[PDB]
């Protein structure tokens, strides 16, 4: 009956920064995933655990769509068993992942001529993220022994770093909007 | 509050480049998306194209081959360049900010600039010929302002002493490229032989000032 | 690609009346629609976006309501500041398109026009050109028909019309029609007539003169 | 997991060629096959993708009708049938794989790479 | 680089509060620290506190804690510092500066304040605007003469000689803060003593805050 | 709680010479030291950050070195636009403590001051207050001593001094001292004297007048 609000997820004007990735629970609706896979706007479309064409057949309790913006080179990190800044301190997928990872270039939307600084990623953390955990704290990261009294300094770094997105950057440094469907049963 | 001011030549010869520039005050040019909307005189609005702050532009399909838009972040302004203009490209060009909606293609225009006027003609400045529309068989009289360029022509009666019943029609575009308008005023017919009616025609672009005494023939 | 047609093209209503303007689209555009108010000689002003959301600062009498292919704009209590032209814009594509435009006006009682005609002056005839002017004064409503006749022959393609706005005192219109002929053509004819048709006129009125 | 790539050579413009990529160490069919060509002075660029578990080919626009990719289940080998070749197609062709059902244009997304083969289109 | 613009000068009274704005031209707002540095007249620089706008709060030195609040308006890209309970020792220029903090991998490289605001002179006093009393420092037994500009508030007072025709040998000393809270300065100029009886020397005292302009002809007594 | 100590506080150097400034920390600050240059009436500008890096646009004549607790800013060839005040700041931890600051002045030959004194005007005496001004002009170096004596009695706590910067032509200083007394106190004394002591003066110079 009701159609799944996938238009509001893939086609939204604004995408959250990766460190504060936005999750939108989707339920009580019917969607066609086959046309999603055969679309031409999606440069990257990986499905783990379930084949793309069988999605519309199987029934799932809930579907979560996490959306964010990362660099082009960091798209490989959105996958089970990966390491790096994104897969450790910003967005971590479980090893037993059951879902699809969709990404497409959004250089025209998410770049600025002088550099777009509205997209940030966590750069340090006291420990690796557990799967599907969001950390939006902006407390100063203490990399040494002396306590950082909320002030940047020696061995005291601000964890959030902003992507410098410009339309002239190479492909590996252009923003990519990523949507990660996660099927839970 | 963002404020927008247009700038550019108001007279453009045919088959030339229409260069317009919109100066943004109150905020950076790269903080918002911008667009150009034009309106032919006495007709509906038309959308030309918009440019994102990333420099990527979308153009009207009918004008896609002649429209070029770009950002000048140094001067905090964006520009539109339209090539091979014709008589159908004369209009009022507004530069607007492009607000974004829920989905990435949803856009509406606010706030609008004042709007500049651009005229595509092939004639230089010319003085109007003032012919009396003499009262003949209330009384209606006037002066015909014909074959002048460019707009406007300002007409007053008896040095502004006569304002009641005065109607100055908007100018019309003749096939020759010159403008023409008529200005009329209704006065009691009983005082034609005693009152003096002189139309004060002023065409500042040609520096033409004619005081034509309107009297019965 | 998506056409917007507004109906009616012109609407007349007095102050305090309820005014309804309809914008109709050729394809479904969801709630993606905006309304602009255009007063003569000024920039358009955004009123409503997303179908029914109200722009900040806009008076509350403006109401938007509709979805799919039909939308309406409603003014609860028409006011002197609400006499302008209203455009509907659709933004459900990469080709943003406006509507035809609806003009709202100060409704008043029907008024008949006054007709005047002017022969060309001797000064202009010396230059080799003759212009004949027909004047329509202080009529309402705006819809009017003017026909030119030379030696009782109907003219076409040699005359132009110009109409002023509603007058600030009596809310009437004034119209002027001009016939242009060369002196040789002018001296080849004797009778020039102007015919006026208006709702406030029971019968067409004709003014003429002889060369 | 081992990939064996073969079938390259030299061909005149407008000709056809067939490339073979055999995947050995895959326990099941849940994987994908891709083809990347590296033009001289250019990074690797994907041209075709096949999800084995779904047998759903995909192509970039530039070769949308000139290339055809299919998998023969008997030998578990994927064949890329290249037709209407142009001098723009002269590059080293690699076939990759990944333990996912789908496609990705980033070469770093693929963990297993066969040794490349050289294809030159010239007269 | 980024450009920083502050508000104008302020004049306050002890026990009041002052709010100073610092509008960043932009470029990395919400992640770049905006530090506030104050400089007492004729003294050294001093660091008050820093704010990183996304944090929301502000961190201060262990000398202004409890009476300095730093807040950020993200929408306007402006940072506000409110120094409450002003006293005599808070008369100073207040700069806003931006932090950089380039660190390689071990601690090498540090923070620095690359862009600075023009400065917001904040003066704490207990006296309103007052016109200066100009008395002649008449030459008497090169010749030195001047005009004593006494008992005015607030700064500055500009002094010129013979409508600017005399500039050589002119010295305008900095204003001194008298115990009464009014400022006072002198301006003198060295001229040949042989031409005192023939040349006219008039000092053009201009105190714009009180709109006082006195042209006092300096002549021997 | 880390303090910085500069040395010297004020040095004299000529154009093209070599200038050495030391900045020492109470405890180790790694390499988190900066150097700032401030010219009168202007905001400070960065020269060295990270103790060893030059800011973009900095002339290469400036050089910084050191780590831990001992640092050094060195100017290879002094320039007429390099005379300013240099501050060293530690960025190690809050509070980022600036040093006392070193002022680099134009070294030149010793010059003696000229002394002048001014009795208060009658106009000021009518107001009930008397101000006595002692003037020191065009001397170098800056260190100078001024003493006030009323009826040969040394004054203290009733005088203020003000000194100009180095002159743009001969690099000298000028100093003015003001003695303030009430009219009643002024009329209770007759002799007012001002004594000047300077390195360029062989003996103290006194100017005096009688009421
Ligand atoms: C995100 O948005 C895209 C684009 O949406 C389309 O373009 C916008 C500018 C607006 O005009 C939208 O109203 C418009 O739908 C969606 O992709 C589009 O999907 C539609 C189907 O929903 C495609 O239409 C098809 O067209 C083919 C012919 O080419 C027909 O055979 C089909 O029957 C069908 O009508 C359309 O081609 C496609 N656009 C592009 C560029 O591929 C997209 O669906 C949406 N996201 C989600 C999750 O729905």
């Amino acid at each position: 009956t009701n159609l799944c609000p996938f238009g509001e997820v893939f086609n939204a004007t604004r995408f959250a920064s990766v460190y504060a990735w936005n999750r939108k629970r989707i339920s009580n609706c019917v969607a066609d995933y086959s046309v999603l896979y055969n679309s031409a706007s999606f440069s990257t479309f990986k499905c783990y655990g379930v084949s793309p064409t069988k999605l519309n057949d199987l029934c799932f309790t809930n579907v979560y769509a996490d959306s964010f913006v990362i660099r082009g080179d960091e798209v490989r990190q959105i996958a089970p068993g990966q390491t790096g800044k994104i897969a450790d301190y910003n967005y971590k997928l479980p090893d037993d992942f059951t879902g699809c990872v969709i990404a497409w270039n959004s250089n025209n939307l998410d770049s600025k001529v002088g550099g777009n600084y509205n997209y940030r990623y966590r750069l340090f953390r006291k420990s690796n993220l557990k799967p599907f955990e969001r950390d939006i704290s902006t407390e100063i990261y203490q990399a040494g022994s002396k306590p950082c009294n909320g002030v940047e300094g020696f061995n005291c770094y601000f964890p959030l770093q902003s992507y410098g997105f410009q339309p002239t950057n190479g492909v590996g440094y252009q923003p990519y909007r990523v949507v990660v469907l996660s099927f839970e049963l | 509050q963002v404020q927008l001011v247009e700038s550019g030549p108001g007279l453009v010869k045919p088959s030339e480049t229409l260069s317009l520039t919109c100066t943004v005050s109150g905020d950076s040019v790269t903080s918002y998306h911008w667009s150009w909307i034009r309106q032919p005189p006495g007709k509906g609005l038309e959308w030309i194209g918009y440019i994102y702050y990333s420099g990527f532009t979308t153009y009207n399909p009918s004008l896609k081959s002649r429209v070029t838009m770009s950002l000048d972040t140094s001067k905090n302004q964006f520009s539109l360049r339209l090539s091979s203009v014709t008589a159908a490209d004369t209009a009022v060009y507004y530069c607007v900010r492009l607000l974004s909606g829920s989905l990435y293609w949803n856009h509406w225009f606010d706030p609008w600039g004042q709007g500049t006027l651009v005229t595509v003609s092939s004639a230089s400045t010319k003085g109007p010929s003032v012919f009396p529309l003499a009262p003949s068989s209330t009384a209606a009289l006037g002066c015909l302002v014909k074959d002048y360029f460019p707009e406007p022509v300002t007409v007053s009666w008896n040095s502004g002493a006569l304002t009641s019943g005065v109607h100055t029609f908007p100018a019309v575009l003749q096939s020759s490229g010159l403008y023409s308008l008529s200005s009329v005023v209704t006065v009691p017919s009983s005082s034609l032989g005693t009152q003096t009616y002189i139309c004060n025609v002023n065409h500042k672009p040609s520096n033409t000032k004619v005081d034509k005494r309107v009297e019965p023939k | 690609a998506i056409q917007l047609t507004q109906s009616p093209s012109t609407l007349s209503a007095s102050v305090g009346d309820r005014v309804t303007i309809t914008c109709r689209a050729s394809q479904s555009i969801d709630n993606w629609l905006a309304w602009y108010q255009q007063k003569p000689g000024k920039a358009p002003k955004l009123l409503i976006y997303d179908g029914s959301s109200l722009q900040s600062g806009v008076p509350s009498r403006f109401s938007g309501s509709g979805s799919g292919t039909e939308f309406t704009l409603t003014i609860s209590s028409l006011q002197p500041d609400d006499f302008a032209t209203y455009y509907c814009q659709q933004y459900n594509s990469l080709f943003l398109t406006f509507g035809g435009g609806t003009k709202v006006e100060i409704k008043r009682t029907v008024a008949a026009p006054s007709v005047f005609i002017f022969p060309p002056s001797d000064e202009q005839l010396k230059s080799g050109t003759a212009s004949v002017v027909c004047l329509l004064n202080n009529f309402y409503p705006r819809e009017a028909k003017v026909q030119w006749k030379v030696d009782n022959a109907l003219q076409s393609g040699n005359s132009q019309e110009s109409v002023t706005e509603q007058d600030s005192k009596d809310s009437t219109y004034s119209l002027s029609s001009t016939l242009t002929l060369s002196k040789a053509d002018y001296e080849k004819h004797k009778v020039y007539a102007c015919e006026v048709t208006h709702q406030g006129l029971s019968s067409p009125v004709t003014k003429s003169f002889n060369r | 997991v081992q990939l064996v790539e073969s079938g390259g050579g030299l061909v005149q413009p407008g000709g056809s060629l067939r490339l073979s990529c055999a995947a050995s160490g895959f326990t099941n069919d849940f994987y994908s096959i891709a083809w990347f060509r590296q033009a001289p002075g250019k990074e690797r660029e994907g041209v075709s993708w096949l999800s084995v578990s779904d047998n759903t080919p995909t192509y970039v626009d530039s070769v949308k009708d000139r290339f055809t990719i299919s998998r023969h289940n008997a030998n578990n080998t994927v064949y890329l049938q290249m037709n209407m070749l142009k001098p723009e197609d002269t590059a080293i062709y690699y076939c990759a794989a990944g333990r996912f059902a789908g496609r990705d244009t980033w070469p770093s997304s693929y963990d297993y790479w066969g040794q490349g083969t050289q294809v030159t289109v010239s007269s």
